[PDB]
């Protein structure tokens, strides 16, 4: 019983660390967001205004 | 999110467990009739909602976030325990449970081991994978301590405990496997292998062969002491155990001790020794009487056993006779039903039924004879006890009480003589010296001696109170004997009452079953006469 | 033989537990990964608008 409970503990810790890995990596990739789109749309608006 | 184990959660856990081991689908699960409870991975953060389980035999709470233990006092009948791999840091609250044998505290924050003195019977304990600092910790639980530490634990607290793993503790990673050998030398095949290492056996002195020889000797001494205790209690004289402690309940003796402490202590020791020896002879004689009385009683149950067994054998032989009667009657019933001659069938069936009523009458007669025999036996034994054993105990108690009285009277006379001598000495001395450091104790002695009548009355009150207390304890022992014997007789007679009621109920049930079966046979045989018209 | 029956019963119970734990963790990982994968595919399809602008 003790051996298998420790095995369960090892499995749970392993899966938890894998979940943290995935969260960290994907959310780091998500750190770049749509702010570039807002900047480029302000750019298009300003360019059209200067054209006018 | 923190949660609680609730009775809705209680039913959920019950359902999951019953599914796991295919338990009967009973929603009406009595909450006072729970034995084993599993709570696998509920992420339980606290223990609650469990009151009423004094009969618990199995329980599981592994794979949770529990961190504290307490209030498990009310649960003292647990057997299978599994609370490891939690946020535990301390052990406590279980001081009332002795009956547990499987203790799991593996892989926790446990660093101090305490609270298992009461549960000396534990055999399984998992406290491994912890932060424990010292090996000698565990030594405290098997009657072995490191040499050089003042240890008042002269009584071992865990003997049968042969399941113990702490592997993975901090100190367990230093000097590989040496600590296991050291603890085992203070504590199954691994034990034999370790005992065979020369250093393991050389480094200590209190081994296991001598430990077990001492264990057998100590347990034999304990058993003899327990038998002596039961002997003395059944002598009913146990209440006199304060007789020699009365003086510590007698303040006037302390007050009078000032006059002459030396011979006062001397006479007190003489008095206590003589009282002890003669009172001991007292309970020894009472114990002889009570032992023969116990033999009387046990032969009483033995005789009841033989006579009862005779009754059931005779009743069972008669019942077998009637069962043969029934089987022959049914065989002929089927044969003639194939024949169809209803008149003869019903005639033989009423013959059987009258025989059945005869069986009822004779069985009730057997019970009547049972009543006469048991009543006569009980009256005879009660009279025998009264005539010999009860009277012998009476006389022994009378002699012992008046012997204690003899000792008290002689002690009082010696106190009177000592008081008179002290008074005379003070009277002689007071006429020569009248100035000595205004002694406090000298002044107290002078005041005590001047009121000689006061001292006489004080000592008389002392003796009367001592005799009254001794007499009251004597009569309390006598009343204890009276009530004990009375409850014995009352239980025997009442239990005979329920036994008589139960046997008569059984006889009535069997006669009713016989009559109903006979009526069924007759009625079917008769109804077979309603298609032919 | 009773010891063996008990041992095999508890072994089967806890083996079921091990396998099922592995299973649901695998499916949870798959769900999260697929969610983020579709999100990233949508973003990749989206950046073309910025490029054209």
């Amino acid at each position: 019983e003790e051996r298998k409970n420790l095995h369960i503990n090892e499995l749970m810790n392993n899966h938890e660390k894998a979940f943290a890995e995935l969260k960290k990596y994907y959310n780091d990739i998500t750190a770049e967001n749509l702010n570039l789109i807002k900047a480029h749309k302000e750019k298009i608006a300003q360019i059209y205004a200067n054209i006018q | 999110d923190p949660r609680v184990i609730n009775e809705q959660l209680i039913l959920d856990a019950v359902k999951q467990f019953n599914q796991e081991n295919n338990k009967i689908t009973t929603e009406n699960i009595i909450l006072q009739q729970l034995r084993q409870l599993q709570l696998s991975f509920k992420n339980i953060l606290k223990i609650q909602h469990l009151q009423g389980l004094e009969r618990l035999e199995k329980l599981q709470l592994d794979n949770n976030i529990i961190e504290k233990i307490e209030n498990i006092d009310h649960l003292v009948n647990l057997k299978w325990l599994d609370l490891s791999f939690n946020c535990i840091k301390k052990i406590e609250g279980l001081d009332k449970l002795k009956e547990l044998t499987d203790l799991s505290l593996f892989n926790n924050y446990i660093e101090k081991i305490e609270g298992l003195h009461n549960n000396t019977k534990l055999n399984v304990f998992s406290i491994g994978n912890n932060r424990l600092k010292s090996y000698e910790e565990i030594t405290l639980y098997f009657g072995y301590k490191p040499r050089g530490e003042e240890g008042t634990n002269d009584r071992p607290e865990f003997k049968r405990l042969q399941v113990l793993n702490v592997s993975g503790n901090p100190f367990t990673k230093d000097k590989e496997n040496e600590y296991k050998n050291h603890i085992i030398c203070a504590i199954e095949g691994d034990r034999q292998l370790i005992r065979q290492d020369e250093q393991i056996s050389n480094s200590y002195n209190f081994t296991t062969t001598d430990y077990y020889q001492q264990m057998q000797a100590q347990e034999q001494k304990e058993e003899m002491d327990r038998q002596t205790l039961k002997k003395k209690k059944d002598a009913r004289m146990d209440i006199l155990d304060n007789l020699k402690d009365e003086y510590l309940k007698i303040e006037d003796l302390q007050r009078v001790k000032i006059i002459k402490p030396n011979q006062i202590n001397e006479e007190i020791e003489k008095y206590c020794g003589k009282i002890n020896d003669h009172v001991v002879e007292m309970q020894a004689a009472v114990i002889q009487k009570h032992q023969l009385i116990l033999q009387e009683m046990s032969k009483t149950e033995v005789s009841y056993k033989e006579q009862e067994a005779l009754h059931e054998k005779e009743t069972l032989q008669i019942l077998k006779e009637f069962e043969h009667e029934k089987k022959v009657e049914f065989r002929n019933w089927e044969k003639e039903a194939a024949n169809g001659d209803a008149k003869k069938e019903e005639s033989r069936l009423k013959t059987l039924l009258q025989k059945t009523t005869s069986l009822k009458n004779k069985l009730m007669d057997i019970e009547i004879q049972l009543v006469e025999e048991l009543e006569a036996i009980f009256t005879d034994y009660d009279t025998k006890k009264k005539e010999t054993a009860w009277k012998d105990i009476e006389e022994i108690i009378v002699l012992g009480q008046k012997k204690i009285e003899e000792e008290n009277v002689k002690f009082y006379s010696n106190l009177n003589v000592i008081k008179n001598k002290e008074e005379a000495n003070y009277n002689s001395t007071q006429q020569q010296q009248l100035e000595e450091e205004n002694n406090e104790e000298d002044d107290e002695k002078a005041s005590l001696l001047e009121n000689k009548e006061q001292l006489a009355q004080m000592i008389g009150n002392i003796k009367e109170t001592l005799i009254d207390s001794h007499t009251k304890i004597i009569l309390s022992a006598q009343m204890e004997l009276q009530k004990d014997l009375a409850e014995y007789a009352k239980q025997q007679k009442n239990k005979m009452y329920e036994r008589n009621r139960k046997n008569i109920s059984q006889i009535i049930a069997q006669i009713d079953a016989y009559q109903t079966e006979i009526n069924e046979k007759l009625k079917q045989g008769d109804d077979e006469s309603d298609h032919e018209n | 033989e009773a010891r063996a029956a008990m041992i095999k019963q508890l072994e089967d119970n806890k083996n079921q537990k091990i396998a099922e734990i592995i299973k649901e963790h695998t499916q949870k990982y798959n769900d999260i990964k697929n969610y983020y994968s579709e999100i990233t595919a949508t973003n990749l399809d989206y950046r073309k608008t910025l490029k054209n602008e």
